[PDB]
DNA sequence: ACAGATTTTATGTTTAGATCTTTTATGCTTG
DNA sequence: CAAGCATAAAAGATCTAAACATAAAATCTGT
């Protein structure tokens, strides 16, 4: 036998064929009704998600408890009519009919900032298609949903589709061949309509510039009858990606989103909230479960000034449905968080929410810690601080050597020797208070204080052997440190 | 808690703290703990000394440095964990898993935990030391590794019947300051006095000294029909003592160092023994004196095989390198003031290979032409250059004919100024403006 | 005796937080941030409701033991109804995380009552198809260490997937990311910052000398009947925590404002509860805290002046040449040949002055130089120590340094530490402090 | 650079000794270590530098220095031939003098030349 | 036509070669 | 002449593409 140059022993291959289906049936006349095999499309293989479905099932329970705010918390989380995206879902909906009653391939692009219901409203879309071809007005099609990054590796997204077409196991290259296959050649008479929600791809595209490509020129063909949803965050991806030159020859309706501004995000929340809000609950003080309609009854409402003090934060910055959702579920959590501590309640006379509690959950998500971490850190901590700020005060260019950086500390600690701290830190901050310690270099927790900045994120250092002349540049912004010192109580006084 | 604390020379404090955190109870027992200390600072003496006084608790020893990269090191962590394990309990069934099957941490987390579930019927909590011994001697080291080793025992089943506990063993202080805010507990290693370092050489080397088979031939041929044991010790502790008196200044607190400078000098410190020397201390210093003086740690007992062509070439291009060019017309006129900063301390500076020719031509002696470059001079050039001797100023992939490479000599003053004696041509002579 | 055997095996793992959970000494400072995480933890398992959060704070914060202490309570009671899965952010990579969620995956899922064989792609969609998809469901509990290494640059690959997974899966999952960077949702690209639930609580630091001082007292007062000397032992260690000028005290006074960090001084405190070998020296060292002070002596004993006293006559002038040469040169910068050269000058005026002193010879102040180097008092010129990642180590190791290749004597060397400091260590009684300063 | 080194000295052992005598070892200095359990043999591993002038002798010496820690067994013995082409002036100036001072306990200087002794 | 021989997809592992960026060794230049 | 001022080139961080390398599944070849 051989001698192996180096060995890789954790290698695991997948079963996957070679062949792509240009050479599975030998002519072009003798392919079959793809519409009614065995295998094509979705007619077999459900068993593997009802296989791991009752893996996590348990068989033990014990009395679970669900408060008056459960409710609201299970309702308004993102999981689940859209009344603000009715124009896009139109067009986009108009244009899938368009395409899939007239037998012909499309492609439409849409693009939008994050959380502003793209892909929900695409998937409504989808929803409300099938629907109408189980009415037997379209010819019947399969939805196949490819995430681009719900993938290990972007040219995974090629087999994926094949896998969910042809009910075959593909390599990439064999999918891209038999894919290509079956969209060029084909007859129309035995093919069904496809149609390819291309999420997220802008995680496809990256250096290989060949999934969009691929996609886009797929739907070119006059045999394949494909209509490709493509969705994105930048809306100029194609024409940057591509070229105007294909971008022109490929004829693509494009959509763009804009973020909600209040009124739509404040009739989002409501809408979300129209079976809860003002409305009766049987509560039992024993244990707190509340039932909808010792046991009391107790009104729920939502404040409406919250709602729109929330959906004017939140749209004015990003506009994103989904944080206007989360602060709002954050805002009854905090209240439900009050509701018992002073109850008191567990687990296994009008309850209403208030401005306070949106305010605290909006205060929450925006103000930052660093200027409240400083305050709490240790005297060294401070020092140090004090000394950078000073030295880049002196020389003003915002990065300090540190061994200046320790100097500058040295002469900060000698020149202030009558200050009421000064005497009695100087001892236990060079010699560490005990005798027999010879006078320290450096301060007692240099090292410790310093790897405490750079890990907290709030100061960088360069890479350097020299720990003497190494830089170190603050990365919060100076205002905030020097807010941090004047906020101390002896270091304003020296 | 209820271990031996062994007796150490001069480590008291190091083994009553290195007692107080290892233990053979897991529960008291620290997950990670650094044996700091620079080199001869007496670490996997003390820790090999506490590890043999307390036999009752196991231990697995590693040496990072034979295991170059960290692929290697997770390998070898695996195998001699195994081994050790299938040798502490023979009768445990279990089966093998091969230690070339890990290439990642999250490998050797899985190796492990799949080693230790098959170990569970141990009666008793048992903790298995890892040392680490030499992990700051990597050769492949980054910042970045340490702390994979640190939060390891984070990954591994809590109630499992045997928990691996990690004894680093660094040797930087500057790598572990990198980690002092993950607050391991640690065991920094002070180096060692004269005194001590003496009294360390004394200790563990007069019984080696004592029983030199040279010492016995020279009292066997001498006939010195007179001596004890107390004797020997005497003369061997006279001599540990007058090398460190002689070559601490020089050698420092390096054991090894002086380790090596006693085996070199005691054959013939031992041939100048005679009858009457040996019993008079002041003897043998009086006579061997010669010893003592002027350390001999070098190859040659106590030069370059070029062409006289190739020699001169050297020559030139030193001269190219330390003179200004401004001042070579001036000074080479063969056919304010010079400075004083003495430019031979200096790196050398870059020239051009026509200059580095007109100067070899202008100094080179009259044959039989002034030797105009041919074949043989461009070809020594080259000769000089692949034993790098005349450094280029670009990286590999070297093209010598663009008109943007420069060439400096890359030789000290000592290897020239003696190559210039070898050929006797004179070398401080165009240097005695800067003397 | 055995009394004071058991009383201090008790006392050791107390302080070593070994103890057995329900009785787990929990400090006053950071009780409303385990309320908090209890508060998440069992709001998720208990109503198998899903959602995420961002542990941030210091290292030794306490957030993996407060964690662990969460699991460890809540699973001797509800053990059915949840499978825990620990991420690490330093040992699990990108391709690995997926190797490693499906191996605890199916290994939780074994112990309560395959995924892992494969692909990785397959794993990643095995992995998919199972989790993001009367009786209840098994919650899924993921816990990452140091997510801000998964938080990346440009893929975000699985904080993605786990995010949305949270968000819009049915099987309840809890992700705790416990991460050390204050600004940690700037790390999180745009996608991922939306997914995740804006939920940030940051650890609890130390506001007082009081609840570092009540924080000791909770973890050096053992408060059980194990040895007869727990009566006594106890008010002892009140005393010493009584009286304000008592040498313990002053050695956490000592320990808040340089450190503020709790397990530096458990650190300190575990030898000096382990040495002793009878309650009489138990008492007197805590009493005296002697120990504290050997082991702070011990600590700094070796970083740069427990370093620099340790130089023997030759290296410390060698030294203190180089230093003059630095401090005399523009830029810092010197090479073996400058600092002989004036090591010889300093020696022969010193001599001239005038017992006498050996000028040592190039080849034998090489020795010094090369030691001198070695204990990381010269850096070469501008050389950076340790790369930060595999990748830029390997990239280094290929190449070849310049630095390398030029003679020994003529490598320019920068120094650690300035003259000033050296006249500031030196004792003056010593033979070359005039030399110390031009 | 030093790894490298390690790994092609490691893999010829493995090949000769392999060849020589008719599962994996991974490629470190271990497999000294083992070499007596392996193939139940002594070993006597002889290193030939090429051309020691070209190699920068930092990794040169930190080779040399990782070979010194297999003296640890008692059953390996090491040889090393140094083809230097100068002199040894330069090998004493560029090696750190810890490393001078392990080679002097047993080193020859060998004068082999075409030009030598004409 | 069944086991061996070759291929196809899928990495890991070193060497040779590239451009960016930072610093600093060169010139330009009055007396 | 040095300082100022400018461009220039050395030293190295950071990276990629190619040569060299192994390996498991599926295809292609002869009895
Ligand atoms: N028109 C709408 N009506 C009601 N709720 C909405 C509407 N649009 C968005 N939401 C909510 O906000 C969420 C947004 O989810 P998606 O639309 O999938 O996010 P997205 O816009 O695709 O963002 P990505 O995935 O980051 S590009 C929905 O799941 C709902 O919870
Ligand atoms: N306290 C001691 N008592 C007796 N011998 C000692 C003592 N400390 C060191 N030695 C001697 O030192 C030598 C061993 O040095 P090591 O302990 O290996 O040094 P080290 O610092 O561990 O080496 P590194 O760091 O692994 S290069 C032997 O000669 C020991 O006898
Ligand atoms: N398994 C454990 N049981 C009890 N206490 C522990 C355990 N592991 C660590 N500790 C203690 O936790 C404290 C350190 O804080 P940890 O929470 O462990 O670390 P951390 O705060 O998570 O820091 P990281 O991991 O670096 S972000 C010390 O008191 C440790 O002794
Ligand atoms: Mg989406
Ligand atoms: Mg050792
Ligand atoms: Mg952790």
């Amino acid at each position: 036998p051989v001698i192996r140059k180096f060995t890789k022993k954790n290698v695991a291959r997948a079963k996957k064929k070679y062949t792509p289906f240009s050479k599975r049936f030998k002519s072009i006349a003798a392919i079959p009704d793809l519409t009614s095999l065995p295998e094509f499309y979705g007619n077999s293989s459900e068993l593997m998600a009802s296989r791991f479905e009752n893996k996590l099932k348990t068989t033990q329970k014990h009395q679970i408890v669900e408060t008056i705010f459960s409710k609201v918390k299970k309702q308004l989380n993102s999981s689940y009519y859209l009344p603000a995206r009715e124009n896009e879902f139109a067009s986009i909906y108009l244009s899938a009919y368009s395409a899939i009653e007239s037998d012909s391939a499309t492609t439409i692009y849409v693009a939008g900032t994050p959380g502003v219901g793209k892909t929900l409203t695409v998937r409504e879309v989808v929803k409300e298609l099938l629907s109408s071809s189980a009415q037997r007005e379209i010819p019947d099609f399969l939805y196949v949903e490819i995430n681009g990054l719900k993938m290990v590796k972007p040219t995974d997204c090629y087999e994926t589709l094949w896998n969910k077409v042809s009910g075959e196991r593909l390599t990439w290259a064999a999918s891209m061949e038999s894919l290509e296959f079956y969209f060029k050649r084909v007859p129309k008479n035995k093919k069904k309509t496809i149609v390819v929600l291309l999420d997220e791809l802008d995680a496809m595209v990256t250096k290989s510039q060949d999934i969009m490509y691929n996609f886009f020129n797929w739907t070119t063909y006059e045999n394949a009858k494909l209509i490709v949803i493509a969705v994105a965050n930048t809306m100029d991806l194609p024409e940057r990606q591509l070229g105007n030159k294909i971008t022109s020859r490929i004829g693509f309706t494009r959509i763009m989103f804009t973020g909600y501004t209040h009124e739509e995000l404040k009739n989002i929340i409501d809408l979300r909230l129209k079976g809860l809000n003002d409305s009766f609950f049987y509560v039992d003080t024993k244990t707190g479960n509340a039932i909808l309609i010792d046991v009391r009854k107790v009104r729920l409402r939502m404040s409406a000034d919250a709602i729109e003090i929330a959906s004017r934060k939140v749209a004015s910055v990003s506009g994103d449905a989904r944080r206007a959702l989360k602060v709002c579920k954050r805002a009854a959590e905090i209240a439900e968080k009050h509701y018992m501590a002073k109850h008191g309640y567990g687990y296994d006379g009008v309850q209403t929410v208030h401005i306070t509690h949106v305010m605290k959950a909006l205060n929450e998500t925006l103000n930052s810690h660093v200027i409240t971490f400083m305050t709490r850190l240790s005297f060294t901590a401070k020092l140090f601080i004090y000394a950078l700020l000073n030295l880049m005060k002196k020389n003003g260019s915002q990065e300090q050597e540190l061994g200046d950086i320790v100097d500058e500390i040295k002469l900060l600690i000698e020149v202030n020797g009558s200050n009421k701290f000064v005497m009695e830190i100087a001892k236990t901050l060079f010699q560490q208070g005990s005798d027999n310690i010879s006078e320290q270099l450096r301060i007692i927790s240099w090292d410790f204080v310093l790897n405490q900045l750079l890990d907290a994120g709030i100061l960088f250092k360069q890479t350097m052997k020299n720990d003497r002349i190494c830089c170190v540049k603050l990365n919060i912004s100076v205002e905030e440190a020097k807010r941090a010192m004047n906020e101390d109580e002896t270091l304003r006084n020296l | 808690m209820n271990v031996t604390t062994p007796e150490v020379a001069f480590r008291e404090y190091q083994t009553n703290c290195l007692a107080s955190y290892i233990s053979a109870d897991p529960d008291i027992t620290p997950s990670n703990l650094i044996l700091q200390g620079y080199s001869g600072t007496g670490k996997t003496y003390t820790l090999k000394k506490y590890f043999n006084a307390n036999p009752n608790l196991h231990a697995v020893w590693l040496e990072p440095v034979e295991l170059v990269s960290w692929k290697p090191l997770l390998q070898a962590i695996a195998r001699t964990v195994q081994y050790k394990l299938k040798t502490l309990y023979p009768n445990i069934p279990t089966t093998d898993y091969d230690p070339l099957q890990v290439e990642e941490p999250f490998l050797l987390v899985k190796t492990l935990h799949n080693i230790f579930v098959q170990y569970e019927s141990l009666q008793e909590k048992t903790c298995l030391f890892l040392i680490l011994d030499g992990f700051d001697s990597l050769q492949d080291l980054d910042a970045a590794l340490f702390n994979k080793y640190i939060k390891l025992n984070e990954l591994l089943p809590k109630d499992s019947k045997i928990n691996i506990k990690f004894i680093y063993t660094m040797l930087e202080t500057s790598f572990l300051q990198r980690y002092s805010t993950h607050c391991i507990p640690t065991v920094m290693f002070p180096r060692y006095n004269v005194d001590e370092v003496s009294t360390i050489l004394v200790m563990s080397r007069c019984g080696e000294l004592m029983e030199d088979s040279c010492l016995r031939k020279r009292i066997i041929e001498e006939q010195i029909t007179d001596c004890t044991d107390d004797q020997f010790q005497n003369v061997a502790a006279n001599f540990i003592h007058l090398i460190v008196q002689a070559f601490h200044s020089y050698t420092g607190n390096d054991i090894f160092a002086l380790n090596d400078l006693i085996d070199f000098k005691w054959p013939k410190y031992v041939s100048r023994i005679t009858k009457e020397n040996i019993f008079e201390p002041l003897a043998l210093y009086k006579s061997a004196i010669k010893l003592f003086l002027s350390t001999d740690d070098n190859l040659s007992e106590n030069t370059y095989d070029l062409s006289i062509i190739s020699k001169y070439l050297l020559i030139a291009s030193y001269i190219c390198s330390y003179l200004e060019p401004r001042y070579d017309a001036s000074i080479f006129s063969r056919k304010r003031k010079k400075k004083e900063v003495n430019p031979r301390y200096l790196q050398p500076s870059l020239f051009a290979i026509e200059r580095l020719l007109a100067i070899f031509q202008a100094i080179f002696p009259i044959q039989g032409s002034l030797m105009k470059a041919n074949i043989e001079v461009f070809q020594n050039l080259s000769e000089l250059h692949t034993l790098k001797l005349i450094a280029t100023t670009m990286n590999k992939n070297i093209d010598y004919l663009s008109p943007k490479v420069r060439w400096k000599v890359n030789v000290p003053w000592e290897i020239i100024k003696e190559i210039s004696e070898s050929v006797h041509f004179n070398i401080s002579d165009y240097f005695s403006d800067i003397h | 005796d055995p009394g004071f055997g058991s009383l201090q095996r008790r006392l050791l793992q107390q302080l070593y937080g070994t103890l057995p959970t329900d009785e787990k000494i929990i400090f006053t400072y950071l009780q409303d941030c385990q309320q908090e995480i209890d508060r998440i933890i069992k709001q998720s398992i208990i109503q198998k409701e899903s959602h995420s959060v961002i542990l941030v704070g210091p290292r030794q914060s306490y957030k993996t033991y407060l964690l662990d202490y969460e699991l460890s309570l809540l699973q001797q009671s509800y053990k059915e109804q949840f499978i825990t899965i620990r991420l690490n952010g330093f040992i699990h990579s990108e391709q690995t995380a997926i190797n490693g969620i499906a191996t605890q995956l199916e290994q939780q899922l074994q112990k309560i009552h395959t995924i892992s064989s494969g692909s990785l792609t397959e794993v990643f969609e095995k992995i998919l198809l199972l989790l993001d998809s009367s009786i209840t469901k098994i919650t899924v509990v993921f816990i990452f260490d140091e997510i801000d290494t998964f938080a990346g640059p440009v893929r975000q690959t699985l904080l993605y997937n786990l995010f949305d997974m949270v968000e819009h899966s049915r099987v309840p999952v809890c992700i705790f990311g416990c991460t050390t960077k204050l600004n940690i949702l700037e790390y999180l690209e745009k996608r991922v910052k939306s997914r995740f639930s804006q939920r940030v609580i940051y650890m609890p630091q130390i506001q007082n000398l009081d609840d570092m001082v009540d924080a000791v007292r909770n973890l050096l007062t053992v408060r059980s009947e194990i040895s007869p000397w727990v009566s006594q032992w106890n008010e002892t260690l009140e005393k010493e925590l009584s009286d304000p000028r008592s040498n313990l005290n002053r050695h956490i006074r000592m320990n808040f404002e340089t450190f503020r960090s709790l397990p530096t001084l458990k650190n300190s405190i575990i030898p000096l509860v382990a040495t002793s070998k009878n309650f009489g020296s138990l008492c007197t060292a805590i009493k005296s805290c002697s120990f504290l002070d050997i082991y702070n002596k011990n600590q700094l004993s070796n970083n740069l002046t427990g370093r620099l006293q340790s130089l023997s006559d030759l290296e410390l002038a060698i030294l203190i040449s180089a230093a003059r040469v630095a401090l005399r040169a523009k830029d810092g910068s010197f090479n073996f040949n400058l600092a002989y050269a004036e090591y010889e000058k300093m020696i022969k005026a010193i001599n001239s002055r005038i017992n006498t002193i050996k000028l040592w010879l190039k080849k034998d102040v090489k020795n010094v130089w090369e030691n001198l180097v070695q204990l990381d008092f010269f850096t070469e010129k501008s050389a950076v120590g340790l790369r930060d990642n595999a990748t830029a180590a390997f990239y280094a190791s290929n190449y070849q340094f310049q630095g390398t290749m030029i003679p020994f004597d003529l490598r320019s060397y920068q120094m650690q530490i300035i003259l000033q400091e050296l006249r500031r260590i030196i004792p003056k009684s010593n033979m070359y402090y005039s030399w110390t300063q031009l | 650079n030093v790894r490298m080194m390690l790994r092609r000295s490691m893999y010829k052992l493995y090949s000769a000794a392999d060849a020589e005598e008719h599962n994996d070892v991974s490629y470190d200095l271990s497999l000294v270590e083992n070499f007596k359990r392996l193939f139940g043999k002594d070993l006597a591993m002889v290193f030939n530098f090429k051309d020691v002038d070209s190699i920068n002798f930092n990794t040169l010496d930190n080779f040399i220095i990782l070979l010194k820690s297999a003296f640890k067994y008692d059953h390996v013995k090491i040889s090393l031939i140094f083809n230097i082409n100068t002199n040894l002036s330069n090998i004493e100036k560029n090696l750190r003098q810890s490393t001078i001072r392990l080679l002097k306990r047993n080193y020859h200087k060998l004068d082999v030349s075409s030009n030598k002794g004409f």
